[PDB]
């Protein structure tokens, strides 16, 4: 994306993933 | 918004990678940006 | 040693189809079957006014298989927060030699009513069903009595919770009960 | 940009290889040959060949690897029990010297090299006894006549290298096996 | 096919004329033809559909805890396909033998 | 509202199975 | 009324592919029943008799605006391909293989069933490295199980994912059936006397005090041993046939030899009839 | 859990809603306001009472002629029972595949017999060759 790309803050880790589909 | 967005079969298990991910800003300090040239 | 359990009950005649159909497709591989037994309920007493468990009821099916009896009597106390429990046993004997020794030891009979029915292979447990028939030697509540017959040593006795869960699942036309 | 992914990729690679080893010993080998020495990240520490049955007397020296925060010249800086007991197949993890293929690969390399070393050791005394004998890919072969027979192999997973002479007298060669494992 | 036929009948009778019966009282626009539609398809069809729905609702309710209504779940159906594979292999072998015989001409 | 369970049959069958209580 | 008779008249005119009460039942009535984790119903894992390892099933019905389009339920994701060329020698396996390859939903289903089958086969046979290491040296690395009864030929029939002597077909079916056979032998219901819930042979211990030999023969081994014995018998029969047929070529002027094999050859047992058959004479059968 | 109770409650709610839609849409279906009972106004209030059907009359007839088939399909889809408790079409498939494999085995045995006949007859011919 263009905009301003001023996403500083911190974190820079987490996961952002998904596969919950096995009775769990 | 229907075909795909992020990830369908994106299973954990080796997500463990996450686990290590939780090492890296730590192995080395993120540099300040504040520049949207 | 071992233990004994029971989930005694009864059901009407007309209401058997849906019951046996539900009970069948639970843990059985395939090919459900049935069996006709033979009543030789005996009694071994005469010295202390306290009879023994001599219900030597063995099936009259294909030969080769050895006849035997199981211990079922004198319900012992205990079973804290559990279902019916009583010390039981089992002992197989030679074909027709068991009754020979019973008659040689001077014992009497107890009943002559035969109760044929079906069997169903459960999982960690076992269930059975039968209906009492008042007939002659070669051929009556009029209701299929069912129960959860299962034998096991002391172990953990956690099977009581599983039996209660099954009874909960077997809600419509059957329940569990003890005997005294 | 150079250093970031360099340590990161190799680190995640060794970690997932460790995980794969755990999964493999979980169902394939089990308590038979397994000792976990990996303490906390940044380095692998396995132990497979050891005093599992106290029969063998490298017998306990296992393998391990780390990063050591050094140049990227060495991929993993592998190290294990005393290697190169001979000078055959270059003794450097024969045919699988390079890493990144499989941990089980390096395991079979190590056990095969040690088995070859032991086979050469036995061949030494066999030849110094009298001429002559030969060897093969799995293990050595010693004849008795001038022709086949009298085959002997090595347990690639444990001590007490086995043997099998085509013929008769079973449950008796087990005494020979025990004596060879002991003395 | 009993339950399948019952479901098919319930589906075919789901769209009853009760929803379309809202134009039956206005049929008296000629004197103070099809006036019969205001009797049979006014409420009796809806009543019968509701009765059928209630009857279908009160079934045995077999499914209680786990996975009932099984029935394949198992053996040599697999080996039946395997026997088909053996038949195919025999076909291949017969074809090879026929090619050899043709070459033998 | 078809009845599927008989309460009287349950109590009667349990007492006539253990012994001959009610036969003689 | 128009919306009712136009949007629901699909099955009323002609039965076509439609997940709505017309397609989901066909696979269901054939494979499983109603189940819901989120939208998953009846995974094919053979757990009814597997008892080896569990695996869920990512199944979810879906629709699409097209012509002749079914529900297309989703799905291991791999495949199997078996080819036998077992005559070689190698110091270390690890290379690649030679890969060279309608109700689409059912095709995906059967492919998943087959891949789970071969996975379970390899899991069971893989549990043979740690064992009695005697009279059967064997190595295993990755999908390959190399073995040698004696140094004459190779072994380790195997397969791989996708994305001459005819010893290729009838080598896989046996080990394949071995799993369901082990399931059967340890599952047809016992029904020994009333319901002790045991085994027929096990229950038969009473009627006859069988010897220690029969006591041991009550159970048996499986897996690697069976396949090894089978391969040994096969290669041995092949070598015997080769020797017999080569005998004729090596000696022609000498009295030739006729060959006759049985018409019923057991798994392990077999028989061969061989006569002298002196040339141009029938009264020399001594 | 007892989902049959929830299904019965949903069916009863659907039936009650259908009955209400059939009943709450007959206040002006059987009459056209022939008399002026409105004490306030019959020219400006009574005329707007029927011209406001979208807020008064057509506010129930809209969903009342749309929710019926929707609820019908919902009930027919959420419960795809297939629960005859005996699985009628199971033993039939079993017998089908059993007959199939039986005929396959019979054909295989017959082919084996034919092949053995050919072999044995050719082996005798193989003896004839004195070379």
């Amino acid at each position: 994306y263009y905009k301003f790309p001023k996403k500083k803050d911190v974190e820079f880790l987490p996961p952002q993933l998904p596969s919950d589909k096995f009775k769990d | 918004k229907a075909k795909r967005k992020e990830e369908p079969s994106s299973i954990f298990q080796r997500q463990r990678v996450d686990a290590l991910l939780l090492d890296l800003r730590q192995k080395f300090p993120p540099k300040f940006v504040q520049l949207k040239p | 040693n071992m233990m004994e359990y029971l989930l005694q009950g009864s059901v009407l005649d007309h209401s058997l189809e849906s019951l046996i159909h539900r009970l069948r497709g639970l843990c059985d591989n395939m090919e459900p079957e049935t069996f006709l037994d033979h009543e030789m309920v005996f009694l071994l007493k005469g010295q202390q006014a306290s009879p023994f468990v001599l219900r030597a009821r063995r099936s009259m099916d294909r030969a080769g298989a050895p006849w035997h009896l199981r211990y079922l009597g004198q319900p012992e106390m205990g079973d804290k927060n559990r279902h019916a429990l009583v010390r039981n046993c089992v002992d197989i004997a030679t074909s027709e030699n068991l009754t020979d020794f019973l008659m040689e030891m001077g014992f009497r009979m107890d009943h002559e009513f035969v109760a044929k029915g079906h069997l169903f292979r459960k999982g960690i447990m076992k269930i059975m069903v039968y209906k009492i028939f008042r007939i002659l030697v070669p051929g009556l509540s009029l209701s299929y009595l069912v129960e959860l017959s299962v034998v096991a040593p002391a172990g953990q006795d956690m099977v009581s919770d599983d039996m209660k869960n099954f009874a909960e699942q077997l809600k419509p036309l059957v329940h569990l009960e003890k005997i005294d | 940009m150079y250093n970031c992914l360099h340590s990161f990729c190799l680190s995640l690679q060794l970690e997932v290889l460790h995980s794969q080893t755990l999964m493999l010993i979980r169902e394939r080998w089990g308590d038979l040959v397994q000792v976990e020495r990996y303490h906390a990240g940044k380095c692998l520490s396995l132990s497979v060949w050891n005093q599992q049955v106290l029969g063998r007397k490298a017998s306990v020296h296992k393998v391990t690897i780390k990063i050591d925060e050094n140049d990227v010249s060495k991929p993993l800086q592998i190290f294990h029990d005393p290697p190169l007991p001979a000078s055959d197949s270059k003794l450097v993890e024969r045919a699988m010297k390079i890493d990144h293929l499989s941990i089980e690969k390096l395991l079979i390399d190590s056990v095969h090299a040690r088995a070859h070393q032991k086979l050469q050791e036995l061949k030494a005394i066999l030849r110094g006894f009298n001429a002559s004998i030969e060897t093969a890919l799995p293990a050595l072969v010693v004849p008795i006549l001038e022709p086949e027979c009298l085959h002997i192999f090595v347990d690639l997973h444990s001590g007490m290298f086995q043997l099998m002479l085509y013929g008769l007298d079973q449950a008796t060669l087990d005494d020979m096996e025990k004596s060879v494992n002991d003395d | 096919n009993e339950r399948l036929r019952a479901l098919e009948d319930i589906e075919r009778e789901i769209g009853a004329i009760l929803q379309n019966a809202g134009t039956v009282i206005l049929e008296l626009s000629k004197e103070k033809r099809l006036l019969d539609r205001q009797a049979a398809a006014f409420t009796a069809s809806v009543q019968h559909v509701e009765a059928e729905l209630s009857a279908q609702i009160r079934y045995l309710t077999q499914v209680a805890t786990g996975q009932p209504h099984e029935g394949s779940s198992y053996s040599s159906r697999k080996d039946c396909q395997m026997a088909l594979k053996r038949v195919d292999y025999a076909r291949l072998k017969l074809s090879d033998v026929a090619r050899t015989c043709e070459q033998m001409l | 509202n078809k009845q599927t369970f008989n309460p009287t049959d349950t109590n009667a069958l349990v007492a006539a199975v253990a012994f001959g209580k009610g036969l003689s | 009324a128009e919306r009712l008779t136009k949007s629901v008249t699909e099955n009323q005119e002609n039965k076509l592919q439609r997940d709505f009460n017309s397609e989901l039942l066909r696979l269901r009535q054939h494979w499983k029943l109603r189940k819901v984790g989120d939208k998953i119903l009846g995974d094919l894992s053979y757990r009814s008799a597997g008892s080896l390892f569990p695996h869920h099933g990512t199944f979810e019905v879906i629709k699409n605006t097209d012509l002749d389009l079914d529900k297309k339920i989703p799905e291991l994701e791999g495949s199997a391909y078996i080819k036998v060329s077992i005559q070689k020698q190698a110091p270390d396996i690890g290379d690649l293989g030679t890969v060279n390859l309608s109700p689409h939903w059912q095709t995906k289903l059967e492919a998943a069933q087959n891949v789970l089958l071969c996975k379970e086969i390899f899991a069971q046979l893989s549990r043979e490295a740690v064992q009695i290491k005697s009279q059967v040296p064997h190595i295993v690395v990755k999908n390959q199980i190399i073995s040698q009864p004696f140094p004459s030929l190779q072994l380790s029939i195997s397969l791989c994912h996708s994305s001459c002597p005819e010893d290729h077909l009838y080598v896989l079916e046996h080990n394949l059936h071995l799993l369901i056979r082990e399931f059967h032998k340890q599952t047809m219901m016992p029904h020994p006397a009333s319901a002790p819930f045991g085994h027929k042979r096990m229950r038969l211990s009473g009627p006859q005090a069988f010897d220690k030999n029969e006591i041991n023969s009550l159970q048996s081994s499986e897996g690697l041993l069976e396949k090894i014995i089978k391969q040994a018998k096969h290669i041995f029969l092949r070598s015997r046939a080769a020797a017999t047929i080569d005998s004729l070529a090596s000696r022609i002027e000498d009295p030739q030899i006729q060959a006759h094999w049985s018409n019923i050859n057991d798994v392990y047992e077999s028989s061969v009839k061989v006569l002298i058959t002196s040339q141009g004479y029938e009264q020399i059968c001594k | 859990q007892s989902k049959e109770t929830l299904l019965q409650s949903y069916n009863k709610r659907l039936k009650d809603d259908i009955k209400s839609i059939m009943d709450n849409f007959t206040e002006i279906i059987k009459t056209a306001k022939i008399e002026d009972e409105t004490q306030v106004s019959r020219a400006t209030q009574g005329e707007q009472d029927n011209y406001e059907m979208h807020v008064r009359a057509a506010n129930i007839v809209r969903a009342g002629e749309s929710l019926m088939k929707l609820v019908s399909d919902l009930k027919q889809f959420l419960i795809l029972n297939d629960f005859p408790s005996v699985n009628e079409a199971i033993d039939q498939r079993n017998q089908q595949l059993r007959t199939l494999q039986e005929e396959c085995d019979r054909k295989l045995i017959t082919l084996r017999d034919e092949i053995s006949i050919d072999l044995y007859e050719l082996e005798e011919e193989y003896y004839s060759s004195s070379s």
